[PDB]
């Protein structure tokens, strides 16, 4: 079975270089080309460039001339792409794809790359509390890495729950996550956000309470 | 470069319809050894693309035979006889004759249903942010149907651009709806300074916003 595995998710620091793996298996590592994909979050697929380790040769798109190194370990079934000075313009998913000439490819998982300065660091959770139905909510400020774990009163209250994806500013990442319970629930019985963040080791509760 | 123009941008469908997406390329993409090398893949999010079809026409091993691939030159065409949920997602197509390789700009298949106008609901900082010296004012526009959507701020009668945070999720797995987050951030002494805070959602299902508001 071909096989490509990719290297685990990078943190990286701004201005900083990268360099990715994809280690290849089940053919003969020379004979096959590899190429890599860029993909930003919620965007499309940009191609890289294509490089052969049985020759060394290679292409890059003129966009990711500047951006972008091929080279490989035949001694490891390896080829690495490294990334240069590195902005928030590059964090994104980049896939490695392999082919024989003239024959299908093979794609990797993807490797995540995210460019920020931040130390880790835990969440700060607010409660939002409105000013048949009833909307409340909480917001996730000011954590990194990725990802958290938001949850509704331990997990019983699941239906209603809409948690958005973060977004990074300034570095350090924000998300909300809203529920909605019928208004004889709440406030008469309790509302509680979960949130854990596996990098901190930490688990906070916060109670959602009238204003 | 060899220009990949994907149409529809986005394909609404209901399980079991028949579904055809197209894909026009700016110049030829038939290969100097013969061959055309273009490619269909599906993407669900979080996952890598899986690939449908090689060589325009031809099923990648393991692809539920619903799927088809067609067309010559410039011209090739994705159809997929009876949609069924794992079908929903992404697709782009891939032309490999000619360097630099690109990719269409991708068609979301996501399920069809009834429109539904946002669930809006406004939120000013919690105490305990403001005692934090922060504050965020939080909007959520929630339950709606289709996707596009725009959200807009407004300070005392005023619009505000700056400090904006958007998110989407995706279609929801129960009732088929999409729902989008947005966060207005301020330093503590600025929101002190205003009253009242605004958020309207523009939406297909009405003429006019949905406005909601609070004062200090
Ligand atoms: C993410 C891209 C995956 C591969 C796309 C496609 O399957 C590949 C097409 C290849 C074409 C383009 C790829 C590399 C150019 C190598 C030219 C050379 O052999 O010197 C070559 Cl010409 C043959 C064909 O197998």
């Amino acid at each position: 079975k071909v096989q490509l595995q990719q290297s685990g998710a990078e943190l990286v620091k701004p201005g900083a270089s990268v360099k990715l793996s994809c280690k290849a298996s089940g053919y003969t590592f020379t004979e096959y080309f590899i190429h890599w994909v860029k993909q930003r979050s919620g965007q499309g697929l940009e191609w890289i460039g294509w490089f052969y380790p049985g020759s060394g040769s290679l292409n890059y798109n003129g966009k990711f001339k500047d951006k972008a190194t091929f080279t490989a370990d035949k001694s490891s079934s390896t080829v690495y792409l490294e990334l240069s000075r590195l902005t928030s313009e590059d964090s994104a998913v980049y896939f490695c794809a392999s082919h024989a000439y003239d024959k299908e490819p093979y794609w990797g998982q993807g490797t995540l790359v995210t460019v920020s300065a931040a130390k880790t660091t835990p969440p700060s959770v607010y409660p939002l509390a409105p000013g048949s139905m009833v909307t409340l909510g909480c917001l996730v400020k000011g954590y990194f890495p990725e990802p958290v774990t938001v949850t509704w009163n331990s997990g019983s209250l699941s239906s209603g729950v809409h948690t958005f994806p973060a977004v990074l500013q300034s570095d350090l990442y924000t998300l909300s996550s809203s529920v909605t319970v019928p208004s004889s629930t709440w406030p008469s019985e309790t509302v509680t956000c979960n949130v854990a963040h596996p990098a901190s080791s930490t688990k906070v509760d916060k109670k959602i309470v009238p204003r | 470069d060899v220009l990949m123009t994907q149409t529809p941008l986005s394909l609404p469908v209901s399980l079991g319809d028949q579904a055809s997406i197209s894909c026009r390329s700016s110049q030829s993409i038939v290969h100097s050894n013969g061959n055309t090398y273009l490619e269909w893949y599906l993407q669900k999010p979080g996952q890598s693309p899986k690939l449908l079809i090689y060589k325009v026409s031809n099923r990648f091993s393991g692809v539920p035979d619903r799927f088809s691939g067609s067309g010559s030159g410039t011209d090739f065409t994705l159809k997929i006889n009876r949609v069924e949920a794992e079908d929903l997602g992404i697709y782009y197509c891939l032309q490999g004759s000619h360097v630099p390789l690109t990719f269409g700009a991708g068609t979301t298949l996501e399920l069809k249903r009834a429109d539904a106008a946002p669930t809006v609901s406004i939120f000013p900082p919690s105490s305990e942010q403001l005692t934090s010296g922060g504050a965020s004012v939080v909007c959520f526009l929630n339950n709606f149907y289709p996707k596009d959507i725009n959200v807009k701020w407004k300070i005392d009668g005023s619009e505000r651009q700056n400090g904006v945070l958007n998110s989407w999720t995706d279609q929801d797995s129960k009732d088929s709806t999409y729902s989008m987050s947005s966060t207005l951030t301020l330093t503590k002494d600025e929101y002190e300074r205003h009253n009242s805070y605004t958020c309207e959602a523009t939406h297909k299902t009405s003429t006019s916003p949905i406005v909601k508001s609070f004062n200090r």
